[PDB]
RNA sequence: ACACCCAGCC
């Protein structure tokens, strides 16, 4: 629903590259040179934010 | 449910014993130090040790299941040579060794942060 | 029928919902099509038994 | 009532939970979880010579484990020891019975469902472990014709000591080894230990001393000295024939050919000399040559653990079980095991022949479909025109789906993992690699080709009246090409009729499993050796004649 | 008296004879053998048949009306 | 077991071979008594068996073959001995029930179809009377 | 001294069937001085050979020069000098078969000698005057040295 | 848990991520599934996924795998992951946990699809020594939500007919599941009447008050056999 | 399906583990053949 | 099959010809015949696919099936049709027109069966209950006594 | 006198989300298709207001990196039923 | 005293990982060192979650989860403070745990992100390393989260919380001298960042009489702990485990003797 | 209870 905080392979720490990744990308970045501009080098860790789907901005629509 | 404690893989509770000596007696002068919540960790360290010394004839380890917290370590040697004498000189050895490579890796991160 | 996404939302309604059953006594309840042989049409087969 | 609740009743003292492997027990043992084992109780008679250790059992009570649930007196009286904090009860005499959760070394019915043969309910020991399932030595999922993909299995725990003897000695799993249905071992080596002994054995594998004496540790039956190495100079070096020979147990002789065995080697020069390493030998309890696999490890007769059995009874065979697991297994850690893309694609010349062939094989077909439009094909006697026709058609089809099967496992090289699986009878067959390869081959629905369920169409997609092999379901592409859209469903086709005959002739088997079981429920052995029903009517005189 | 059955003890013979004789031990009933610390019943039970001093006579019943009384001890115990 | 040398010649009269399997064949028996019927009866239950072994120890292949000495042969024999008394099935088993299994379990892996019908269809037409067939034949 | 058997042997050819293994080769080789023939699997990656080099078979029942029985239990630590300094490639193994030429009447004229050395296998045929030391079961030492 | 592609399994064994394999760069699996498990099967397509996955982690772009796209082969998936200094069919060189050893055989690792199926192991877990007994029968509970117990069905119980285990059979069938005691007549074989508490035992139909048997039998047999007197069938219970 | 010797089995509860699995209930089609009978299978 | 027409037919082996017919064995040749024809049939099926099943099974079921001089199929129509005991019968199939059957004749069950003590809860007669065990009174005094 | 839009559209639903479906074994296919309908991720975005009687909700569902053109349309990318995952296929230790 | 002597070369050492090289080693010594880095160098992490209010999309475990694995800064505090276990406290205390305070309100129409910033420690040696920021959870208009949470000490055997590296990429024997890997074709395969061959060459030639000497090395640090340290308490951890272990066995052996 | 679905493993 939300970012992991950490990458489950090697444990890299990426919820904090979610919002830097989705700003990127609104800079007219490609996937893979917004991938490489935010640390990740290995796979796994490119695997977590590439494939994260931000679920919870839709379940922030209903009211609480 | 049946999920064990995560510290039970490192914690001695009351009732057990870190090490015990148990002689083997199938040959002559031989050993099963079986070592309670450990892992390979502490098991491959002491075989690799144990196998340099020439008067070591045998030096295995097991962990007899990965669920349970034990390893068993078989040491035979010379006939004039004790087997747990052959442990604590692997240990002491191991030790050594350790205490040599961290004051090593000091003075190599002091010259690099220098220059 | 015609609310948009936003008034799903404030509605306690998930946009992505197809729809497409009913709400019976608080069961989402579906109706499977059934098959049958089509009607009106002459059909000659092979009774061996 | 007669079938529902009488000859077949619900039970107390079972648990059910999901199976999951683990090498490192016994084929004897059985991994039970610490709730299951806590909840279900075992009532032991107290006696002068085992009442300290009852009376702490009491003492430790059931919130603790290993503990008691119930103390039931001489009279009759059953106190619960979860409902009674005063010690004044909790005095145990003799003839008291203690319920105590059951612990290590407890026997066990293990049962999987359908129970189909004899050794589908087996004797196994409990050991405790930690989590929440099941555990099985990987030997004993053959017989219970058992996977981990999610199986259930029933566990009773007999509760006096007369049905706990007689299934410590009847029925448990070392005294099963060997079915009396075929007079082979039922259980065998399988899976990743069957494929590393197979690796292992070969010739080409030698060990340096300290994992000669890591894998020792592992065998249970070692009597403590490491054996001379093979190679002495300019480095010691143990084979892994030399390893195995520790694991064979006494001084059995045996005598059998790898799968990879040639036909003409027997007479040629070098019979006992076997190039290929293929001619196990077995002598005096040492594996001096030839490679392991299904066919000297397996469930088949006359392999090792056939000899085994019938030699050194049924308790050696077990340890003889476990040792070849632990320490294939172990070894196995350090050569490992592995498939790939890699091991699924030919060299270039490989695709090359394969394309060749389906190309001639699909202008043959061609010719003898032209020969047949122009009423020159003689129909085969008993047969019909469309017949022999289709005859002729399978038989071409059938010709090239072999000989590209062939040339795909003509180029396979020695590090190739199917192959790997395939020779040494783990898992996978030699058509599943000229399938994965070559080509899926002809599609078959009810015996004979795609039907025409369109009018005189297979599909849409082809004109009336092709009887090529495309339009009938020849699937040309192998599964790494991927199959085109028609041959795709041709494909679904074929494995719908697999799946609906696996789940329709169960229900016709297992009545006529049934029928059999009630016709003869009562047939036994007398005293005399004769063989009689119930009524005392002579079967045969003498048992098998 | 001329016993036609088996003089080898069958298997089910086994099973049985040593499970009645672990519950009679279990009972408190004199042990007829000397034993080095067992406490286990089936243990018991199991080195006393391999001593041939187990007090139990099978009763083997022939298929018409007939019985014959074989003494554990003068049976060949197959293990 | 006895290291026996197959070059060197063997110690063992082809008499005692002789005399020993006549021996070993009295000993095991199925169908034990005095009377003809129980003789003609034993002789017959382990007439097979009884070839085999006369053709296996026979004088000639003990003698040039197998090259056995007198402790092995000895020790053979009580080993066929104690092995064929080991399988003699056991008064009280059920064989009934162990047969219908045995005959019930390879029907559960059999598939479903000149045509000759075969697999589980053939096993009902077979245990069944079935006064009409699927696929009559005569083999002429 | 235990020497069952000593020759110098010609490697005439190596895996005349085809690399059937990586690490062990089979070496057909042919000998001058008594006329012999040795069929003989070694390692390669730790010991390399050449087709057409000369090396000397010493194998003996014994390394240790004085006839007594090792009884085949591997000790490292043994300090008596062994037969295994002079040899740059030693083996160990069991003689497990011994063919012939015998007819009913005549004796042996040519024996074979089998020996399985823990799976690496070896053949040695020739004139029976050589071949007696072998013995069904015993177990031998095989040496190796490569002659310049 | 299960793959795409009807690979199902398991989990067999929870290693840490010292204990488990890993590469040169460190990545470590999470999963690990038999090799096994592909070649019976055919799932070529797991291992093309596999691949794919592999190129589209290491490229930052989610891989395309339609059904019957000509355009994507293994090979053209092959030279792609080849410059991106990995193998080109998706192996590397794994080193034990254990031991830190290189392992022999290169492993074939990279991402992909798993998902979790709703059959986890503590919904199925269940057992029962004594639970509640149902009304009909006085035998166990059926279903794991009312602590019941598994059924011993009748090829479980030609299963131990086989074995020869008798007492077992018996133990299960009558003891472990529901014991009764009735009492019956001797001159007839009806049920009588007994009254334990007073110790009067009396069979009206005979007037008989000092012939009657006490008979262990399950309850489910005395459940028979008076539903077949309710039949006006008499099975009459001769005990001599 | 009919008065309170009728279908059955035409109304269920909607599958509600996963969106695939709404989506696939929601789209099934049923034979009301009885379950014998292999050609309507295949 | 028209057996016995083809095998009095000229120039036809009367000894090798055979049928797959079970019935028209039986009542052409004989019950012996059947019974070796079933026997034969029965290992022609098992092992068409390479599977073996040991002699002694397929021998003890074709015994069953012709034990009683005709054929008996393994069905209701065969099995209810022996002399055993009603239980065994209704316990097979066909329940209550069995006991129906017995009550009207007033047939006894002997008990002899395994069936029948199975739904009795006695020991079945089956292995382990086949016979009887007795305390040997002199063998019990003799002896080592410890408590 | 027809072409289709697209071969793929033959498949289901459940079937759609399968990668590379013609290199599988069509058994295997169908047990697929059977299976993602018993994998669960998020059922329903608005999971925190029903009250189902068994309802399961995974913590992080991710899209596949294997992806299939089919799945931009069963909202597959909104609501996954998976985790990517590093896997290797490997005789590891025979718990596998 | 056959010990070695192990020689130490570092070749790059920044803010995030370490790489180095260890010359004159067992495999087996090198291999412990690895997963003592991974698994056996204490840290701290947040153990024990008390929520007070919760009205945020997420449930209570699912922050108290993502709360356990924010890294926090354990340079030099780690070693001052004592396991929870063994403490003399009833519960908690300063020489043993650090608190922290969450407390967030969203009354803004736009969202609002509780990210680890929001976590106020009362020890100012102990802050989440992100002091972008990690992101806790997000929050709309009229949700709150407000918590209290306590950091224990622990290393990675428990949880992986407490693990301190982010891939230790450990390696020896970049070209097959050593054949401990056997290549069907070598070829095919892309040589290693450490190797020393030309491009010709595929694999060194074989060496019969090689054991595993050099291991490389390459330590990154999640950010608990700086590189430098995570190594130098691995190795210091390794040596008191094996100490403890020496003194354990010399009571076993004058207890049985 | 009862009935009906669905689902798991063969
Ligand atoms: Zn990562
Ligand atoms: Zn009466
Ligand atoms: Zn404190």
């Amino acid at each position: 629903m939300i970012i992991p905080v950490r990458c489950f392979t090697c444990g890299k720490i990426v919820g904090n590259k979610w919002e830097a990744y989705l700003g990127l990308l609104q800079a007219e970045y490609t996937e893979g040179d917004a991938l490489d501009a935010l640390g990740l080098k290995r796979y796994c860790c490119r695997r977590m934010l590439l494939a994260h789907v931000d679920l919870i901005e839709k379940l922030l629509n209903y009211a609480p | 449910m049946n999920a064990p404690p995560a510290f039970e893989s490192f914690l001695l509770f009351e009732g057990e014993k870190k090490i015990t000596i148990n002689k083997d007696t199938k040959v002559p002068n031989a050993c099963l130090f079986t070592i309670n919540k450990e892992d390979h960790t502490l098991g491959n360290i002491i075989k690799s040790q144990l196998l340099k010394d020439p008067q070591v004839l045998f030096a295995g380890y097991k962990v007899p299941h990965p669920l349970e917290h034990k390893i068993i370590i078989r040491v035979q040697t010379t006939p004039d040579y004790s087997p747990q004498e052959a442990f604590t000189n692997a240990i002491t050895d191991l030790i050594s060794e350790l205490s040599l490579l961290e004051e090593r890796f000091r003075v190599a991160i002091k010259d690099k942060q220098e220059g | 029928n015609g609310l948009t996404d936003r008034d799903l939302c404030e509605l306690n309604e998930c946009p992505l919902d197809p729809g497409g059953y009913f709400i019976i006594n608080g069961s989402e309840k579906v109706l499977i099509a059934q098959e049958k042989m089509a009607t009106n049409t002459v059909y000659v087969f092979a009774k061996k038994d | 009532r007669v079938r529902g609740n009488l000859m077949g009743k619900r039970v107390d003292f079972s648990a059910r939970t999901v199976i999951t492997p683990d090498p490192n027990l016994s084929i004897d043992q059985v991994g039970v979880p610490r709730s299951i084992a806590a909840n279900m109780t075992f009532a032991e008679i107290v006696t002068p010579f085992n009442i300290d250790r009852l009376q702490e059992l009491v003492r430790r009570g059931n919130s603790q484990y290993p503990g008691a649930k119930y103390i039931i007196r001489d009279n009759g009286d059953r106190i619960d020891l979860r409902f009674h904090p005063k010690p004044s009860d909790l005095h145990l005499q003799t003839g008291y019975k203690v319920e105590r959760h059951m612990c290590d070394g407890d026997i066990v019915i293990f049962n999987r469902q359908p129970t189909l043969h004899k050794m589908s309910m087996m004797g196994h020991r409990v050991r405790i472990l930690p989590w929440s399932t099941f555990r099985l030595n990987l030997s004993v999922t053959t017989p219970y014709n058992a996977d981990f993909d999610g199986d259930e299995m029933n566990l009773h725990l007999p509760q006096s000591l007369e049905t706990r003897a007689e299934i410590q000695e009847l029925a448990m799993v070392p005294r099963m080894i060997v079915t009396p249905q075929s007079n082979r071992p039922v259980m065998g080596i399988v899976q990743d230990t069957l494929t590393a002994v197979r690796k292992f054995t070969k010739r080409d594998v030698f060990l340096e001393r300290g994992e000669v004496m890591n894998l020792l540790m592992f065998l249970s039956t070692w009597d403590g000295k490491v054996p001379q190495p093979a190679i002495l100079k300019p480095r010691p070096l143990w084979t892994g024939k030399q390893i195995f020979s520790l694991i064979i147990p006494g001084h059995i002789n045996c005598i059998r050919t790898h799968s990879t065995h040639p036909d003409d080697e027997d007479s040629g020069p070098y019979k006992h000399i076997s190039p290929g390493d293929t001619k196990v030998v077995v002598e005096n309890g040492e594996l001096i040559m030839g490679i392991l696999c299904k066919k000297s490890l397996g469930t088949s007769a006359g392999s090792l653990v056939h000899i085994s059995y019938l030699e050194m009874g049924h308790d050696i065979t077990r340890l003889f079980y476990s040792n070849i697991q632990t320490v294939i297994n172990n070894w196995l850690l350090i050569e490992g095991h592995t498939i790939g893309i890699g091991d699924s694609i030919a060299d270039s010349k490989t695709y090359q022949d394969i394309q060749n062939t389906i190309k001639k094989a699909k202008q043959d077909v061609i010719e003898v479909i032209e020969k047949a439009h122009n009423n020159e094909l003689e129909p085969t006697p008993g047969n019909t025109l469309r017949q022999t026709f289709e005859n002729q058609v399978n038989r071409i089809l059938n010709d090239a789906r072999d000989k590209t099967g062939s040339s795909a496992q003509k180029s396979l090289s020695e590090y190739n993992n199917f192959k790997s699986m395939v020779v040494s009878g783990a898992k996978g067959s030699k058509i599943n690699i000229s399938q994965v390869i070559a080509v899926v081959g002809q599609q078959n629905v009810e015996g004979k080709r795609i039907p025409f369920g369109f009018k005189h169409r297979t599909l849409p997609h082809f004109i009336k009246d092709d009887y090529g092999p495309e339009s009938r379901g020849f699937v040309e592409n192998s599964y790494l090409a991927g199959l085109t859209p028609t041959e795709f469903f041709f494909h679904a086709m074929g494995g719908r009729e697999g799946l609906i005959d696996t789940a329709v002739k169960t229900a016709e088997t297992g009545y006529i499993q049934r029928r059999l079981i009630k016709s003869m429920e009562s047939v036994m052995v007398k005293y005399d050796a004769t063989v009689r029903n119930s009524i005392n009517q002579v079967v045969q005189l003498r048992y098998g004649e | 008296q001329k016993r036609i059955t088996t003089p080898y003890m069958t298997k089910y013979e086994r099973a049985r004879v040593l499970g009645t004789r672990a519950l009679q031990i279990a009972m408190c009933a004199p042990v007829m053998v000397e034993l080095e610390g067992e406490t286990d019943p089936l243990l018991i039970a199991m080195k006393e048949l391999k001593a041939r001093k187990i007090p139990i006579i099978i009763r083997r019943y022939l298929p018409d009306g007939s019985y014959e009384d074989w003494g554990v001890d003068e049976l060949i115990i197959s293990d | 077991i006895f290291h026996i040398n197959p070059r060197l010649p063997s110690d063992l009269h082809p008499i005692k071979v002789v005399e020993g399997v006549k021996e070993l064949s009295k000993k095991l028996v199925i169908v034990n008594g005095d009377d003809p019927l129980s003789r003609q009866a034993q002789e017959n239950a382990t007439l097979l068996f009884n070839i085999h072994l006369r053709s296996t120890l026979c004088s000639r292949r003990m003698a040039e073959e197998f090259r056995l000495s007198g402790e092995a042969f000895d020790w053979l024999l009580g080993e066929i001995e104690s092995k064929f008394n080991q399988a003699i099935a056991h008064p009280g088993e059920m064989v009934g029930a162990l047969a219908a299994q045995s005959l019930g379990e390879p029907a559960t892996q059999m598939t479903l179809n000149k045509n000759v019908t075969l697999g589980v269809p053939r096993l009902k037409e077979l245990i069944n009377i079935s006064k009409k067939p699927k696929t009559p034949s005569l083999t002429v | 001294a235990g020497i069952l058997f000593e020759d110098i042997f010609d490697v005439k050819d190596i895996d005349p069937e085809g690399k059937k293994f990586d690490r062990v080769s089979r070496l057909h080789c042919e000998s001058e001085s008594f006329k012999m023939d040795l069929i003989l699997d070694v390692n390669i990656q730790i010991y390399p050979v050449d087709l057409g080099d000369k090396f000397r078979l010493v194998i003996a029942s014994t390394l240790y020069e004085d006839g007594t029985l090792d009884d085949g239990e591997y000790n490292p630590t043994d300090d008596r000098p062994s037969r295994a300094d002079q040899f740059e490639y030693v083996m160990y193994g069991k003689v497990y078969r011994i063919e012939g030429d015998e007819t009913s009447t005549e004796a042996a004229t040519r024996l074979s000698a089998y020996v399985s050395y823990g799976g690496l296998l070896m053949r040695l045929q020739g004139d029976a005057n050589n071949l007696h030391g072998f013995e069904v079961d015993s177990r031998v030492y095989l040496l190796m040295k490569k002659l310049a | 848990f299960a793959s795409r592609h009807g690979q199902k399994g398991t989990c067999g064994i929870q290693y840490r991520q010292e204990d488990m394999p890993f590469t040169c760069e460190g990545i470590t699996p999470d999963i690990i599934i038999n090799p096994h498990a592909i070649p019976s099967r055919m799932t070529i397509g797991h291992l093309i996924e596999c691949l794919q996955g592999k190129v589209s982690a290491n490229k930052g772009e989610i891989g395309d795998a339609t059904p019957f796209n000509d355009a994507v082969n293994v090979q053209k998936i092959s030279n792609l992951l080849s410059d991106y200094g990995y193998h080109l069919r998706g192996n590397e060189v794994l080193y034990n946990g254990f031991t830190g050893r290189k392992i022999t055989s290169q492993i074939f690792i990279g991402p992909t699809y798993y998902q979790r199926l709703k059959h986890m192991v503590d919904d199925k877990i269940h057992s029962r020594a004594r639970g509640p007994i149902q009304i009909l029968n006085r035998q166990p509970m059926e279903g794991r939500s009312r602590d019941g117990g598994l059924r011993f069905g009748e090829m479980e119980r030609d299963c131990q007919i086989a074995h020869g285990a008798a007492q077992f059979l018996r133990e299960r069938l009558f003891e472990a599941s529901d014991p009764y005691q009735v009492h019956v007549c001797n001159l007839c074989g009806i049920m009588a009447i007994a009254n334990t508490r007073t110790h009067t035992y009396e069979c009206r139909g005979c007037r008989n008050k000092t012939q009657i048997s006490l008979v262990r039998m399950p309850y489910a047999c005395k459940l028979l056999f008076q539903e077949l007197m309710s039949m006006s069938i008499a099975p009459r219970m001769m005990s001599v | 399906w009919g008065d309170q010797q009728a279908r059955a089995g035409v109304s269920q509860v909607l599958n509600r583990l996963t969106f695939a699995s709404t989506l696939s209930h929601l789209r099934r089609l049923n034979s009301p053949i009885g379950r014998k009978l292999a050609k309507p299978r295949q | 099959v028209s057996l016995m027409r083809v095998l009095s037919e000229k120039d036809v082996d009367p000894v090798r010809t055979t049928s797959n017919d079970i019935v028209e064995i039986f009542t052409v040749l004989g019950i012996e015949a059947v019974r070796k024809a079933l026997e034969r049939e029965l290992y022609h099926v098992i092992s068409f696919d390479g599977s073996y099943v040991n002699y002694r099974h397929l021998a003890l079921l074709c015994d069953t099936m012709t034990c009683r001089g005709h054929l008996m199929a393994i069905t209701r129509h065969g099995v209810n049709r022996q002399d055993t005991g009603p239980l065994m019968k209704c316990s097979f199939e066909e329940t209550v027109d069995v006991l129906m059957e017995a009550a009207a004749h007033g047939e006894s069950d002997p008990m002899k069966g395994v069936s029948e003590n199975i739904m009795l809860g006695q020991l079945a007669p089956a292995g382990t209950g086949c016979f009887d065990l007795l305390l040997d009174a002199e063998k019990c005094k003799y002896g080592m006594e410890i408590p | 006198t027809h072409c289709e839009i697209h071969p793929s559209m033959i498949l289901g639903v459940c079937a759609s989300i399968i990668p590379f479906p013609d290199h599988n074994q069509s058994p295997r296919n169908t047990y697929q298709s059977a299976m993602g309908k018993q994998a669960m991720g998020v059922y329903i975005t608005n999971f925190h207001v029903r009250m189902d009687t068994l309802a399961h909700v995974l913590y992080y569902p991710q899209k596949p990196l294997v992806t299939t053109r089919s799945m931009e349309y069963l909202r597959f990318r909104e609501l996954p039923a998976g985790i990517n995952s590093i896997v290797a296929i490997a005789s590891y230790t025979g718990y596998n | 005293p056959y010990a070695n002597q192990p020689t130490v070369r570092i070749t790059e050492l920044t803010d995030e990982n370490v790489k180095f090289i260890i010359e004159n080693t067992d495999l087996a010594v090198a291999n412990s060192i690895r997963r003592v880095f991974i698994a056996e160098v204490p840290i701290i992490a947040i153990d024990w979650v008390q929520i007070d209010a919760n009205s945020s999309v997420l449930h209570d475990e699912f922050i108290a989860h993502r709360l356990g694995l924010i890294p926090l800064t354990s340079d030099d505090i780690v070693d001052k403070l004592q396991y929870s276990r063994d403490c003399t406290c009833e519960e908690f205390c300063p020489e043993c745990s650090v608190e922290f305070t969450l407390d967030v309100r969203c009354n803004e129409d736009q969202t609002r992100h509780v990210t680890s910033r929001d976590l106020i420690s009362n020890s100012p040696r102990v802050i989440p390393v992100t002091s972008d920021d990690i992101l806790i959870v997000k929050l709309r208009k009229g949700q709150e989260l407000r918590l209290r949470a306590y950091a224990k000490k622990g290393f990675g055997k428990e949880h992986a919380k407490w693990n301190p590296t982010a891939g230790v990429a450990f390696e020896y024997d970049p070209d097959n001298a050593l054949r401990h890997t056997v290549y069907p074709k070598p070829e095919e395969w892309p040589k290693s960042e450490y190797s020393e061959l030309d491009e010709d060459e595929s694999q060194a030639p074989y060496d019969p009489n090689g054991k595993p000497e050099r291991f490389y090395y390459n330590v990154e640090s999640c950010g608990s702990l700086r590189p430098e340290t995570i190594v130098l308490s691995a190795l210091s951890g390794l040596k008191k485990k094996l100490s403890d272990l020496q003194t354990q066995l010399s009571h076993e052996i004058q207890s049985d003797v």
